[PDB]
This record gives structure tokens, C-alpha cells and sequence, in this order.
């Protein structure tokens, strides 16, 4: 989606 | 207690000369930037933290600060172009490419993700990522006998990043970079994970969105059969990109279009042209339009697969945008078809739905439909059936609409309308 | 005819 935030891991 | 820190506290930690204090503060920043509500990216940038995070990427001795800084920088790079630029301007690209070689998979993966965000901004950063030599190390991560041994998340991130290196135009990616990537993409198009398949299809869609030479590079890799298979998948996230790619390919040469036909694509179109998702119906109808723009033998395969009734269907009832693509498909069929093929189209019921669309408030569709009527009349002239056609048009309410159109703003419309009435009515 | 993107 063009760009992706990493929210959790 | 690396939760809910202030930026001031993060700065104080990062400016400490204590690697552990710096690590705690870097993790606090990561957690800030990982919150869903307005992550404070601009405050972090304004604090001057990007250069520090980038330097932490190079601390091989402290793997956790590498990870935390990588994730922090990933989330900044996820934002606006300006926010992505700040990461690039900090020297992150070469530092992330170095991290692709990390023995720690979680760090390699984060570097993959960050480079995807950077390449995803646009052509210029994509090309800068390529110039700094990202492709070789990225592909090396996928040089395994069986992709199924790789962790699911890792493989999905790599596929997504590679798709962003394939993306954007003006300009399109460098030809040599596309040649380097395509063999790995072909392999990922055969992987069994739905998300890998979707992102692989998106990549092919991007690489096929251009001149015939770009299409040829993909088509010569032999992927069209696999794309047609994916066109028949249950998952919409796969079908959407597969159909876009197929649609892109049929905008090329007639010989490239034939590969799609030979691969069995037209057998999926009954479903596609009746699909509940409007976008799929639109794009499938657009695809049909570029097949009806082909050779007469190609029009015949449309006929043989039973697809003219489906085009009558979409013309009769669909979202307006789909109906306009269908009008194009008819005008293209009528423009390039044999007399027998045009007769078939009328026997399938094209006239009434075409005439019903002449009531539309769109100049282009009226032009398209008027062109198609002319083409059909031209075939009727060759059969001496002009009057039968004239009657059909009159009986379904057409003559009324064409008459009105002689009195229409657009010149092409009134000219095309006046001519038809003058010659047939 | 001619194709279109």
C-alpha cells in the first residue's frame, strides 16, 4: 500500500 | 517503563553517553512511533533524532539498538514524503542495506521493511535504493531451495519490498533492475501464501503498466498461464492484481493479447463480468475492450467463449463506469469485426441497451455509442438491412434520443447524430 | 482499432 507502519511484534 | 515517554526524555537518554540508556530511549521512541493515534513523527524529526538512530543501525555489538532504531526509522519512513526524505537525508539507505546481511533475522526483516517504505515513496527514492545496491542483497535472502522454509512474515515483507522496487512510472524502474528481479518474482508467483501471491501479482501489474517492450519482458518469462490461474482464485486480494496485470498485457500487441487468450483467460470472464465487486467488473470490462480492439480471430474467440451476452449484460445493468468500458468494448468490436460478427452482436440484443445509454450525461460515452451505431449501420448497408436496423432503433426509443442529440453542445455528437438521421431516418 | 490505458 505504498507504505506500512509497523504497529507490534 | 519504556512506555509513554516524552520526546524530551527520549532525547536526554539518546544524548547520554550510555549505550544502555540510549537503547532504552530508542525503544521508548519506537513505542511512541508504534502507537495508532497520531504517532509524533514530526516531533521526533524536529528533536534531531534521525542521525542518532541511523548511527545506531551500525552498532553490530548492540543488536537490540539496531532493531529498535530500525523499527523507529521504519515508522518515520512510513509517513509523508517529507518524513521519508528525513530518513533518507540521515544516510539510512546504505545503513539499511548493510543490515540486510545481519545474522539476526528480525533485524534483516526490519531493514527490508524500511527499504520498502523508502522505495514506496516514489520513483526517485526507489531508484536511489537501487543505486545503493539493494537488489542483490534482497534477492540473496530468497536464494533458498524452497521458499516454504522461510518464515511467513519475512517472506511477505520481502515480497512487498520487491513489489515497491517494481512500482511507479515517470520513470519506470531501470530495465536491468527489472531483469534482475523478474526471475525471483516468477518464483514467488508460484508460492502458496495468499499475501505473497497478491504482492507478486501487484509487482507484475506494475511492470506491465507501460510500453509494449516492458510488457514483453514479463510475457517472455512465461508467467501469463500462472496469472490466468490466479485470475480464478477465490481471494479478491489476488484476483484484483492478477486482472490488472492481464488487462495491462492486452493493451500491448495482438501477439501479446493472444498469449492471454491461449492461456485460457476468456473462460474466467463469465464470473468476472458478473462479479459482485464493481472494480472487478469494471476492470474485466476494460480488459474485454482491449481484446475486442484486436484481430477478427480474437473477436471470434470472445464470441466462442459466450462473452457477447455478458457484454450485453454489463451494458444493460452495471455501475456507469463499467457501462462506459462496455460501450468501448462494443465500439471496438464493431470497428474491427466481420459483418457476421456484428450481426451476432445485434442478435444478442446490443441495440436496446446501447440506446438506453444515449440518455447519459457524459459526452464521451455518447460519442462512443454513436460511433458504434454507425459501424453497425455500415455492416447493415453491406447486407441491405439498413431499414430493419432503423426500425429496431426506433422501436426501442433510440430515434428520439438521436434526434435530441442533433441539438447537443458537443460538435462530434450533433454531427454524428445529424448524419445518422440524414442517412437512415 | 486501438487499445487504451
Amino acid at each position: 500500500p505504498v507504505k506500512k507502519e509497523k504497529i507490534e511484534e | 517503563g519504556t512506555v509513554n515517554w516524552s520526546v524530551e526524555d527520549i532525547v536526554k537518554g539518546i544524548n547520554s553517553n550510555n549505550l544502555e540508556s540510549q537503547l532504552q530511549a530508542t525503544q521508548a521512541a519506537r513505542k511512541l512511533l508504534s502507537r495508532e493515534k497520531q504517532p509524533p513523527i514530526d516531533n521526533i524529526i524536529r528533536a534531531g533524532l534521525i542521525p542518532k538512530f541511523v548511527s545506531f543501525l551500525g552498532k553490530t555489538d548492540c543488536s537490540p539498538i539496531q532493531f529498535e532504531s530500525a523499527w523507529a526509522l521504519t515508522n518515520i519512513a512510513s509517513g509523508t514524503s517529507e518524513q521519508t526524505k528525513a530518513v533518507v537525508d540521515g544516510g539510512a539507505i546504505p545503513a539499511f542495506i548493510s543490515l540486510l546481511a545481519s545474522p539476526h533475522a528480525h533485524i534483516s526483516e526490519q531493514a527490508v521493511w524500511a527499504l520498502g517504505n523508502i522505495a514506496g515513496d516514489g520513483s526517485a527514492f526507489r531508484d536511489l535504493v537501487i543505486k545503493h545496491g539493494a537488489i542483490d542483497p534482497l534477492l540473496a535472502l530468497l536464494a533458498v531451495p524452497d521458499l516454504s522454509t522461510l518464515a511467513c512474515g519475512y517472506l511477505r515483507n520481502l515480497t512487498w519490498t520487491l513489489s515497491n522496487l517494481c512500482r511507479n512510472k515517470n520513470p519506470a524502474p531501470p530495465l536491468d533492475a527489472v531483469e534482475q528481479i523478474l526471475p525471483t518474482l516468477v518464483r514467488l508467483l508460484h508460492h502458496n501464501d495468499p499475501e505473497v501471491l497478491a504482492d507478486s501479482c501487484w509487482a507484475i501489474s506494475y511492470l506491465t503498466d507501460g510500453p509494449n517492450e516492458r510488457i514483453e519482458m514479463v510475457v517472455k518469462k512465461g508467467v501469463v498461464p500462472q496469472l490466468v490461474k490466479l485470475l480464478g482464485a477465490t481471494e479478491l486480494p489476488i484476483v484484483t492484481p492478477a486482472l490488472r496485470a492481464i488487462g495491462n498485457i492486452v493493451t500491448g500487441t495482438d501477439e501479446q493479447t493472444q498469449k492471454v487468450i491461449d492461456a485460457g483467460a476468456l473462460a474466467v470472464f463469465p464470473s468476472l463480468l458478473t462479479n459482485p465487486k464493481t472494480n472487478i467488473q469494471k476492470e474485466a470490462t476494460w480488459t474485454m475492450s482491449n481484446i475486442t480492439a484486436g484481430r477478427q480471430d480474437q473477436i471470434q474467440q470472445v464470441v466462442n467463449h459466450g462473452l457477447v451476452p455478458f457484454l450485453v449484460g454489463v451494458l444493460s445493468k452495471a455501475d456507469f463506469k463499467t457501462q462506459k468500458e462496455a460501450a468501448w468494448a462494443i465500439t471496438n468490436y464493431t470497428s474491427g469485426g466481420t459483418v457476421e460478427q456484428i450481426v451476432y452482436l445485434v442478435h444478442c440484443g446490443i441495440i436496446e441497451p446501447l440506446m438506453n445509454l444515449l440518455s447519459a450525461k457524459d459526452t464521451k460515452i455518447i460519442q462512443v455509442i454513436l460511433d458504434a451505431i454507425s459501424n453497425i449501420f455500415q455492416a447493415a448497408e453491406k447486407l441491405g438491412e439498413t431499414e430493419k436496423l432503423s426500425i429496431m432503433i426506433e422501436e426501442c426509443g433510440g430515434l428520439d434520443k438521436i434526434e435530441a442529440l442533433q441539438r447537443h453542445e458537443n460538435e462530434s455528437v450533433y454531427k454524428a447524430s445529424l448524419n445518422l438521421i440524414e442517412k437512415y431516418f
